[PDB]
Parts: C-alpha cells; structure tokens; sequence
C-alpha cells in the first residue's frame, strides 16, 4: 500500500471505469500510518547459555506489521495455535518466555493477544506441512497484529487531512 | 466486517473453498502459475462466481 | 509463400447524412437490387407498363454511368495498392529508404484521398438516384385502386422472397466472426507484450499493420451481417401475418417500397458477406506467415532468460567456497586431533584457573565446527529448492505442441517467459539467504584460527608448568 505499482493500478482502473461508460467516476484519497521493514535486519537466533557461541537461525524475509521495535533473549515454549483452551492446557508455565505458535485457524493479532495477557515476550509464528502441505522450506509471509481494523492511531475519526492528526 | 459490526449493513462474502485452506496466501509464491497448478479450470470457476455475483 | 494482398475493394464510404452506402462491388448501390424487385412487383400490374420502357433508360445510365466513375477512381486505387504491399512487407520496406512513421502518413493521406474520390465523383449520382425515386412514386401513383386494393401479390411476394432467404447460410458467419474476432483480440494482446523482450523494429511494424487493416475488415463483416439479420428478422417478423383483404393505394405503395427495400438489403448484402470473408481469412493467413519470422528470435530470449535469471553461475559459486572452508577447518582439527589429546592429560592437579580458558577454547572449538557443517547444510536446502524451480521451467520448455498450427506455439513460447516472470521473488530472497549464511562461514572462518593460536598458548605454557 503506498507504493508506486499500486498508484499505477489505481489510474489503470480509474481508467476503466470511465471506458466502460459509468455513470460517474471518483477518487478519494487519506493518509495513513503503516509500518514497514527496517534497512537493519531482524534475525532469530539461538544463544547459548555460555554467551560465548552465538548461532542464528534465520533472517526472516517477511515481516509483521504493527509490531515493536526491541530486541530479547529467553526460554522458548511451544503452543497449539495461540487459543486461550491451549493455554490453559499448558502444562509448562507461559511467563517470562517467548513463545513459537503454529499459523492458522485464529487471526495473528489473537494469537499475540493472548500471548500478551499470559505476560510472555515473544511470539514467532511458522507453518507446518501437516496444515499446510508444500514443497519449499524456505519461505516467508506476512500479516498484520492489529486487533480491531482501521488505521490504529486514529481510531473512531477518519483519517482525512481535516483531522489535522 | 467493519461493514456489518460496525456500520450496520448487512455483509455477504463467499469462496469456493478446498477443505484445507490455500496453502501461500500471504506468501512469495502466490503467483498465477502455482494458481493454475492448483486449480485446472480457473475460467469456469471464476465465471461461476461471477455468476453467483451477478444474482 | 503469399506476403502480399491483391483484392483491395473492401473500402467503402456512406455519405454525410449516412442514407446510402456505396460499395466496390457492382451494382455499387442497394438500389438497382430494389429496382430489380419492382421490376418484378411491376410485372403483375397491368396498370404500370412505362416502367419497362422508362427504367432501361435510367437504370442503364445508372449502372454504365457508375462503373464509369469507378473507372475515373481505379488510378488512386492502383496507388494504395503499391502502397499497402510496400509499407506491409520486411523485404519492401527493406527495399524502401524512408522510415515507417513517415510512410505510414502517406497511407494515411492516400487512404482518405482516395474514399474522397470516390465519394466526390459519386455526388451527383445520388441525386440522381433521388430522382428515379420520385419517378417510381409517381407511376405508383398512376394506380387505378382508390381503396380497396389486394394484397394478394404481397403474401406470395414474402413466400417466394423467404425462398431466397432459406438459401442463404447465416450460422456459419456468426460462429466463423466470433472465432476469428476472439483469435483477433487475442493476437492484439499478444502483440503488445511480446514487442517489449524481442529488438526487431520491423516485422513488429508489419503485423501491427496488418491487424489495423484486420480491425477494418472485421468491423465492415459485423455491419452487413447485421443488415442482414435485421433484414429477414423483419420480414418474418411481418410473416405472422396481419391479413386485410383491402388497403389503400398509398398503404399498398408503402407495402412494396417497404419489403422491395428489404430485399435490396439481402441482396446487397450477401455478396458483401462472400468478399468480405474472402478478405479476413487471406489477411489471417498473411498475419500466420509474418509470425513464422519472429518465433526464432524469441526461442534465444528464452535460452537467455533462464540461465542469467536464476542466478545458478553465482550460487554455486558460493557452496563451492562454503565447502572448501569447511574442508580447510575440518583439515587443521585433523592436524592437531592428537594434540588437544596431549593438552589434556597434564593439568588437573593445579592451580586451576588454567582449565577455565582450555575447555572453554576446546568447547568453541567442537561446537564452532558443527555450526559450520548445519550452515553447510542450510545453504544446499537453498540450492535445492531453487534448482527445483529451474527444473520444472526446463520441462515446460521441453513439452510443446508440433503440431502447433498457427500462432499458439508463439503463445507457448511467450507463457513460458510469463512463467519464469512469475518466480522472481522466490530465487530474489532465497538466492540473499544464501549470501547471509556465506558471511557467517567467514566469521566462524577467523574465529577458528584465534582458537588454535589460544590452544598453541596453551600447549606452551603446559610445557612451561
Ligand atoms: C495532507 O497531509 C499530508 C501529511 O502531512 C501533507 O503531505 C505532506 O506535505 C509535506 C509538506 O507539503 C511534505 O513533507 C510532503 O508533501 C507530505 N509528506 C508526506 C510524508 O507525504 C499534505 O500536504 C496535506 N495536504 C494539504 C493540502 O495540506
Ligand atoms: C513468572 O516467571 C518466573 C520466571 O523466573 C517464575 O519464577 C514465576 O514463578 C512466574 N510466576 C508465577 C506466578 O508462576
Ligand atoms: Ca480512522
């Protein structure tokens, strides 16, 4: 969103709609706030107990959106899906730990949600090829933690540029 | 959804679904090739779902 | 093999109020196919008999006086011709010294100057035909029936006139315009990508030629075939039928001016419909025998695409590398696999602070190799889910009809390169994941020789103790 193909499909379409002949044709257009990929990378990446020997796992090519900017170290605990049955099934306590939820079957930002109201750090979200059976490895993706929809920093009140921000 | 719970219209969406769901969706390779690897047919399957549109 | 066209006729002009349509056929008017209709609405009226003496006069002049005209146009028409096989060949454009953009004006200017020219000496004509139309009105008005008048000629005069339309196809152009107008619009498509991966200027200027003369046609095709289904959709449209045994004179004249112009329609229109069908499977072949040259300089561009576009000459460069460092450290732990096994059995009855860095060192050591044959292993999991990609291009390219017949091996060839377009981003990120674990086989790389000089200290000062 925001990028230059996307403007160059939206004049190929407003183009359309006036070649077929429509009754009347409009534009509208407001400024938002997303957020996008750092120049630095962002890496996982396995520490070990020592602090001596530091081994990574991976630069991940896609990214979340509407996430923070920080940097932590800890105990990784696996869980189902992220629904709140799983993590009262849990047997391992949640807290303090980042935690590895496999995608599906919930929204991203429930899944973080209920990662958050548990006090974890970390949520790394992956596919397996049980639910998702494919051939290539090495592949990323995306989506957005938002609970709720719209433009986050402006809730209830458009985003117009009467608002002033 | 924000068309139903918070305006007040009453929303309607559909898919011709497989009973897994689509396995690169939000990915790299959703692209038309895979696409047409997956489904054989995608002309009569879309004019089908134009067709329910339509309606 | 046919590079050249040589009917041209299918250029036409209507006039300003659009009411007549000249064609380049004879009799060049609808008309005369309506004169020769009244001829036989004449026939059987004994009322009307100076038609037979009055018409030969006007319709002789008509049609001698109009193929006259024709023949003062033939001398643009033979212009156009040497003009459309010039602009229209590589060979005699190659022949020709100035640029397409220049001498496609020049068609232009040639083109309207000769519909002027036919148009402008046909200006008097329609006056004329103006003028035998009153005349018909006015021995139709010589009529003796005031108000009772049959309407028995007119009933048989749709049955014998639906003969002649049970004779003519008309399924066969609907299905055969629909086929050629979706194989149309596909080329037109077509042509559009392909003109941006392969240099040639020429051919490319030839076939997008040819399809604007090919729209042309097409939309000449779809006007008379749909005069001439609304032709027969109103005249059995009126064989219901309404049944008055008695009309009017004036309703009667109505009656057989009406249908008579009906039947100009047909007439007219079916031998347009033969020419015309003529013109766009000759111009179809025409456009087949261009493609025919472009399809050997687009198979190198897909020969080209795939070894530069999978990036394969530069990664396999970077597992060679990778396994070389490998087999460098693996090689110095070979050499000095008995000396940790001397610097291990000394120390243990001292002053032990010295332990604290040796296993410290022989623990990095150890675990640093294991990290460098998994980054081993992450980076041919790579290479394989890339050359994978590349495999499965190659068996596209290597299934393709013969046994192609026209054009769609063009289509092939041209998917194929929308299907290593597709695939970009895959290899892009894939191919810098590569790049990552290299860089990280460099660290480990200098970290593992500071090991071995921390070890040699040790050994030293063992000995030194
Ligand atoms: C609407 O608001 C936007 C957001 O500030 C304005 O766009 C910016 O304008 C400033 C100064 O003209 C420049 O930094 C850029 O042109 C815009 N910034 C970005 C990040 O896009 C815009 O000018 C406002 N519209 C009006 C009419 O004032
Ligand atoms: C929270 O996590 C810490 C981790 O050190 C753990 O010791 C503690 O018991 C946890 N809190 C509760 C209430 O269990
Ligand atoms: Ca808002």
């Amino acid at each position: 969103a925001g990028s230059q193909k996307d403007e160059n499909l939206a004049l190929y379409v407003e183009n359309q709609f006036r070649e077929f002949k429509l009754s009347k044709v409009w534009r509208d257009q407001h400024f938002v706030k997303i957020q996008v990929k750092d120049s630095a990378q962002n890496s996982v990446i396995i520490v070990d107990k020592n602090g001596r020997l530091v081994y990574l796992v991976e630069n991940p090519g896609g990214y979340v959106a509407y996430s923070k900017a920080a940097t932590v170290t800890g105990k990784l605990v696996h869980a189902n899906f992220g629904t709140k049955k799983d993590f009262e099934d849990l047997y391992t306590p949640v807290n303090g730990s980042i935690v590895i939820v496999r995608a599906g079957k919930i929204t991203f930002a429930e899944k973080v949600a209920n990662a958050e109201s548990l006090n974890a750090i970390g949520v790394l979200i992956y596919m397996d090829q049980t639910k998702f059976p494919i051939v290539n490895a090495e592949l990323s993706f995306f989506g957005h933690a938002h609970l709720g929809t719209g433009d986050p920093y402006t809730p209830g009140f458009p985003s117009f540029n009467h608002t002033q921000f | 959804f924000p068309f139903l719970a918070y305006s007040g219209i009453p929303a309607v969406s559909f898919c011709f679904c497989e009973d897994t769901d689509y396995p690169y969706l939000g990915t790299t390779m959703d692209t038309y090739k895979e696409l047409i690897e997956r489904i054989p047919e995608l002309n009569k399957v879309a004019r089908a779902a134009a067709e329910v549109a339509g309606q | 093999s046919t590079n050249t066209t040589d009917n041209i006729d299918y250029f036409d002009i209507s006039d300003e109020s659009n009411y007549y349509l000249i064609s380049q056929l004879r009799p060049h008017f609808s008309n005369i196919y309506f004169f020769d209709e009244f001829k036989r609405y004449a026939s059987y009226h004994t009322e009307i008999k100076r038609y037979e003496d009055i018409h030969k006069t006007k319709v002789n002049s008509l049609l001698n006086e109009a193929s006259r005209a024709i023949g003062i146009c033939n001398r643009a028409k033979n212009t156009v011709k040497g003009l459309i096989n010039i602009l229209e060949n590589p060979q005699k454009f190659k022949t020709q010294r100035e640029s397409y953009d220049v001498k496609l004006r020049q068609y232009e200017e040639k083109k309207e100057a000769f519909r002027g020219c036919l148009l402008n000496k046909n200006r008097k004509n329609l006056d004329q035909i103006k003028k035998i139309n009153n005349e018909i009105r006015d021995l139709l008005e010589k009529l003796k029936c005031s108000q009772d008048c049959q309407t028995n000629v007119y009933f048989d005069m749709i049955k014998i006139y639906l003969v002649d339309f049970k004779k003519m196809p008309y399924e066969n152009y609907d299905t055969f315009i629909k086929q050629y107008k979706n194989s149309y619009l596909s080329g037109v498509d077509m042509i559009r990508k392909i003109e941006k991966q392969i240099d040639n200027p020429v051919t490319i200027n030839a076939i997008k030629f040819t399809q604007k003369e090919m729209g042309y046609i097409i939309d000449r095709f779809e006007y008379h075939l749909q005069k001439v289904k609304h032709s027969i959709d109103q005249v059995t449209a009126l064989s219901d039928g309404v049944k008055p045994k008695q009309v009017t004179k004036n309703r009667l004249k109505e009656y057989y001016f009406n249908i008579g112009n009906y039947y100009s329609i047909f007439k007219f229109g079916k031998d347009s419909l033969n020419m015309l069908n003529k013109a766009l499977i000759h111009k179809e072949k025409i456009v087949h025998n261009l493609l025919g040259e472009l399809f050997g300089h687009l198979e190198e561009r897909i020969s080209k695409l795939i070894d530069s576009e999978y990036f394969i000459t530069e990664s396999n460069n970077i597992i060679s590398q990778s396994e070389e460092t490998l087999k460098l450290a693996e090689d110095v732990y070979d050499k000095n696999t008995k000396l940790i096994e001397d610097l291990t059995l000394y120390p243990h009855l001292e002053i032990n602070e010295f332990k604290k860095d040796y296993d410290n060192n022989v623990e990095d050591l150890r675990e640093s190799i294991i990290y460098i044959q998994s980054y081993v292993s992450s980076i041919k999991s790579a290479y394989r889910y890339n050359v994978l990609e590349k495999d499965s291009v190659e068996s596209k390219q290597k299934n393709i009809p013969a046994n192609s017949n026209a054009q769609k091996k063009v289509d092939e060839l041209l998917s194929i390169i929308d299907s290593i377009s597709y695939s970009n981003f895959s290899v892009a990120e894939n191919f810098q994941k590569m790049k990552d674990y290299y860089k990280e086989i460099e660290k480990l790389k200098i970290k593992i020789l500071q090991l071995i000089e921390a070890i040699k200290k040790y050994q030293q000062h063992v000995e030194e103790l």
